[PDB]
């Protein structure tokens, strides 16, 4: 199962539409149209479109499926993310957004979830003081962002590996067939408030 | 392999019509929104809803000419700049190559096809984080497209350009690569 790592150094009300903008950004690449399957096992792939959103906190635009539920989705739990980011404090935090399959187990034992990738965004929360602290980070984190989108889509182009295309009764094990215009993989988005860790030697 | 590759023909053919499409709309200065359908029409290209703008697949076409790229032969979309002062500007060179090495593993149709809907998707996704796409919203200036097909020639982007790998896709005939050079 790979893993990639990204951070992101954002001011407080920017976390939101910087974390937006990872995630709809992978499920972008992580998504296809939904499938209408057909007695005979074959099936057909509805399409998928495609939506710019303007960042208001930060000077950025991504691209997002056009899924109006799965952006409720995310932006429910990347709420989440910001109401317990605030509650705690100082010694930051980091969500992560995983894909796996279900594999089928025998009785008594439930399926099992097996990750095949999960992408994980540390988050460092910025304390501004100035105006000029304001505009010149909502210039600095589009620029962060671009570097980060970039990122993704050069490791999401690496085509290492993907589940194989399920069929009509396998479909629920492979993909989140639960919305109305677009079925992701398979997806799981937790988050986590971590510690602050200091670092040992140089290595000079 | 008559028929995979008269399907394959026509997939990239539709890939490179739609790569100008996404390129040209993504310099456009407005805001681009299609819509899913679970019920689609048959010109849904890689099951992405891409609205063809009709001028833009004229010279689309004029430029391939009816040809697809190949070897020393890649198409490119050409994004300038014309001031108030006329003096132009290369702001990006957009270049779908069409690399000699082949993948006479995947399987033609939609091992390709699929793929390159990702990268459609991985180019809508890098079209909006390079400089000229805020520059190309915000508006003097006005912004200049132009496609056309042979080796590239970076010299207009002066010195010092960055270039960004888009992706590739990997067919029996060759790997497509999609890139991208910039001031």
């Amino acid at each position: 199962c790979r893993s990639e790592v990204l951070e992101v150094s954002v001011e407080g009300r920017q976390v939101e539409e910087a974390m937006l903008a990872v995630l709809h950004t992978v499920l972008l690449h992580r998504s296809t149209g939904k499938f209408h399957y057909a007695a005979a096992g074959t099936y057909s792939i509805g399409t998928v479109g495609t939506q710019d959103v303007d960042c208001d906190f930060i000077d950025f635009t991504y691209v997002r499926v056009s899924s109006e539920e799965l952006d409720r989705a995310l932006r429910k739990v990347v709420g989440e993310f910001k109401d317990a980011l605030r509650n705690s404090g100082g010694d930051l935090g980091q969500m992560s957004l995983e894909f796996y399959q279900k594999k089928k187990s025998r009785w008594p034992f439930s399926d099992e979830c097996i990750p095949w990738e999960v992408w994980t965004v540390k988050v460092h929360v910025v304390a501004l003081a100035t105006e000029q602290e304001r505009q010149i980070c909502r210039e600095k984190v589009g620029e962060k962002l671009c570097e980060k989108i970039i990122n993704i889509v050069e490791v999401m182009n690496r085509h290492e590996y993907l589940p194989k295309m399920p069929t009509q009764s396998e479909v629920d094990n492979v993909f989140d067939t639960g919305l109305r215009d677009v079925q992701p993989y398979l997806y799981k988005i937790s988050f986590q408030i971590t510690d602050a860790l200091g670092t040992s030697v140089t290595t000079t | 392999n008559s028929q995979d590759r008269k399907d394959l023909d026509k997939f990239i053919k539709f890939f490179a019509l739609k790569t100008v499409q996404v390129i040209v709309q993504a310099r456009l200065g407005e805001k681009i929104c299609t819509r899913s359908s679970s019920s689609p029409t048959g010109s849904d290209w890689f099951n992405l809803a891409i609205k063809d703008i009709p001028e833009v697949t004229h010279e689309a076409k004029k430029a391939l000419a009816g040809q697809l790229p190949a070897v020393g032969r890649s198409m490119c979309v050409e994004i300038s700049l014309k001031t108030s002062e006329g003096d132009s500007m290369e702001l990006e060179i957009w270049c779908l190559e069409m690399n000699e090495k082949c993948d006479k593993e995947i399987k033609v149709s939609y091992t390709v096809y699929n793929r390159l809907s990702l990268l459609l998707k991985s180019l809508l996704a890098i079209t909006r984080v390079t400089p000229a796409y805020r520059l190309s919203r915000k508006q003097e200036y006005v912004i200049l497209y132009r496609i056309y097909f042979g080796e590239v020639q970076l010299s207009g982007l002066g010195e010092g350009f960055q270039t960004v790998r888009v992706g590739t896709v990997g067919t029996p005939v060759g790997t497509i690569t999609l890139s991208c050079a910039y001031r």
